[PDB]
């Protein structure tokens, strides 16, 4: 199924998931499509920091649901 | 002593600004909104990060009257120009970038708190019926930059920036 993650740089990166994929797998698809480590991913749904070790439907992610994705990034 | 992405959002949120988007320069690849910074008026940029480096510069781009932008970078005008040529291939058609002429060595690794300070009066300079030139624009932003760290300012800055890196991750 699709979902779609959102940027707070107003990006949208649409995925091919299944409900069963761990986080860290759609951490590491992220990855595939944008580059960006999963060390420096924080994933939100809901309100909900997704946390590893679990799966999408955990936290009833469905078809098409949008999660937002904050970067552990800074800056001086 | 440095902001995050998210401990920018949130301060411009506090500040009455709502959810603002903002940019980034990420492994050399800029992703600019530029239908977030016309509505916005203004846009935080985070620059030198990548896949192995979390730790880089924010600047601030600002739009101004008609199809004019301007780069404000707390590292002084010159800095501003090494981004001003792939910044500018991510605006509008018909647009045209100008560095704010600022002078140097006054950032002191706070760039988070001047583009979230002084960037903003920058931008609201600039949008008024009859502004300033770009050289007082500039000229003003140097000023008041060193008379804030004559003030104390590294020490009463880098505190307020560890209260908000506090109240976050």
């Amino acid at each position: 199924m699709q979902i779609f993650v959102k940027t707070l740089t107003g990006k949208t990166i649409t995925l091919e998931v299944e409900p069963s994929d761990t986080i860290e797998n759609v951490k590491a698809k992220i990855q595939d499509k944008e580059g960006i480590p999963p060390d420096q991913q924080r994933l939100i749904f809901a309100g909900k920091q997704l946390e590893d070790g679990r799966t999408l439907s955990d936290y009833n992610i469905q078809k098409e649901s949008t999660l937002h994705l904050v970067l552990r990034l800074r800056g001086g | 002593v440095e902001l995050t992405q998210e401990g920018m959002h949130a301060i411009f949120a506090r500040m009455g600004y709502g959810d603002i988007t903002s940019g980034s320069i990420y492994n050399g690849v800029p992703t600019i909104d530029t239908g977030a910074l016309n509505r916005q008026g203004f846009m935080p940029v985070l620059t030198g990060v990548g896949p192995h480096r979390d730790s880089g510069h924010w600047i601030m781009l600002i739009k101004g009257p008609g199809n004019q932008y301007y780069l404000f970078d707390p590292l002084g005008k010159t800095s501003g120009e090494g981004y001003q040529n792939i910044l500018a291939a991510q605006l509008p058609m018909g647009s045209t970038l100008s560095v704010i002429p600022n002078g140097s060595g006054l950032n002191m690794g706070l760039a988070g708190y001047w583009v979230a300070s002084a960037g903003l009066r920058a931008h609201q300079a600039l949008n008024q019926h009859n502004p300033p030139t770009l050289l007082n624009v500039g000229q003003t932003i140097t000023n008041e930059m060193r008379n804030e760290l004559d003030h104390d300012g590294y020490r009463k800055i880098t505190g307020w920036l560890r209260a908000v890196a506090d109240e976050f991750p």
